[PDB]
């Protein structure tokens, strides 16, 4: 009898959750293909193994 | 294929256009407060002031 | 190109995407009697027996000349120097015309 | 936990995020900057650093004549970042 506040609260929390999922997807998924470094590690002296 | 003496250089190009959808505004709504709660009623409006 | 949309705006971004790439052997610079030549605007590539100076975003191979390469330093500090000749359009003409 | 609250898992786990980051690192190490603007074209890292120096107005001959010094400084900075960081993550901890 108090109304439909609970539906609004559930909707807001669900929206926040999907927002965070899409947010991390936007931040990290910037490329369409997966690249891998070649097995031999030589770049003129730069040490990327760290 | 990476090496310290190998470079890849394009010999052709493709021009492609893409969309970018961006909302800039929403519906300008404005609801007054006194009529929404009380409603055309002086007796109820007297408990709102 | 902007386009109006209901309660929003739409852009048609015209971009330039390269395509049809092919491998080329490169080199940081070229040598001439202990005088390195670096590319003024471009990159050195190879066809198997001789080198060229093409731009970075397109294949426009050009014969290496002093016009499009600037001299800097000797041929000892830089690693990966390859031996090739450049074209100087001053010597053969003077030799022929005396 | 047991009063009406739950925590959903993220859409992509930490392994997948690390795989994305590794792919991006490999792309920017091998291809340079072109892997984000079309097909990825390989280029030796010294030449990529020569192009990146040319961006800030410093000519290419500066890098090659002292490439070893550049490599040593880069290695020193990357190795010292762990000491500088592990001894902070304030903006990540305050959210949690
Ligand atoms: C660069 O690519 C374009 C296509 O993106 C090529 O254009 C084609 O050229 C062939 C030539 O035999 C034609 O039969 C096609 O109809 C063309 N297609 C289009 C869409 O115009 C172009 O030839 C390529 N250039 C080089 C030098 O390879
Ligand atoms: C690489 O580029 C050269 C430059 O045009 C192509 O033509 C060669 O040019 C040299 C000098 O002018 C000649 O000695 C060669 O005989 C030319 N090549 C042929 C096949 O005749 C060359 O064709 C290109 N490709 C290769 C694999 O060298
Ligand atoms: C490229 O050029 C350099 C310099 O001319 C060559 O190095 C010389 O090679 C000759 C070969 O008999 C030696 O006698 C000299 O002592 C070398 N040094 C100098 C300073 O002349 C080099 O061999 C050439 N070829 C390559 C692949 O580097
Ligand atoms: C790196 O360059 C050296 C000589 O410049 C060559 O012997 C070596 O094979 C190169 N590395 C790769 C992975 O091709
Ligand atoms: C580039 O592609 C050609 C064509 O397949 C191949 O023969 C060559 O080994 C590749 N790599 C280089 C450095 O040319």
């Amino acid at each position: 009898q108090y109304g439909s506040f609970c539906t609004q609260l559930n909707r807001a929390l669900t929206g926040i959750a999907v927002e965070q999922d899409k947010n991390t997807q936007e931040v990290f998924a910037q490329v369409k293909q997966i690249y891998k470094t070649p097995p031999i590690k030589d770049f003129g002296g730069f040490n990327f193994s760290q | 294929a990476y090496s310290n003496n190998s470079i890849a250089i394009p010999t052709n190009f493709t021009i492609s256009v893409t969309t970018e959808i961006l909302p800039v505004s929403m519906t300008k709504t404005s609801v007054d407060c006194t009529m929404y709660i009380c409603g055309d009623s002086t007796e109820c409006s007297n408990l709102l002031l | 190109f902007p386009q109006s949309a209901p309660h929003g705006v739409v852009f048609l971004h015209v971009t330039y995407v390269p395509a049809q790439e092919k491998n080329f052997t490169t080199a940081p610079a070229i040598c001439h009697d202990g005088k390195a030549h670096f590319p003024r605007e471009g990159v050195f590539v190879s066809n198997g027996t001789h080198w060229f100076v093409t731009q970075r975003n397109f294949y426009e191979p050009q014969i290496i000349t002093t016009d499009n390469t600037f001299v800097s330093g000797n041929c000892d500090v830089v690693i990966g120097i390859v031996n090739n000749t450049v074209y100087d359009p001053l010597q053969p003409e003077l030799d022929s015309f005396k | 936990k047991f009063n009406g609250l739950t925590v959903l898992p993220p859409l992509l786990t930490d392994e997948m995020i690390a795989q994305y980051t590794s792919a991006l690192l490999a792309g920017t190490i091998t291809s340079g900057w072109t892997f984000g603007a079309g097909p990825a074209l390989q280029i030796p890292f010294p030449m990529q650093m020569a192009y990146r120096f040319n961006g800030i107005g410093v000519t290419q001959n500066v890098l090659y004549e002292n490439q070893k010094l550049i490599a040593n400084q880069f290695n020193s900075a990357i190795g010292k970042i762990q000491d500088s960081l592990s001894s902070a993550l304030g903006k990540l901890q305050d959210v949690v």
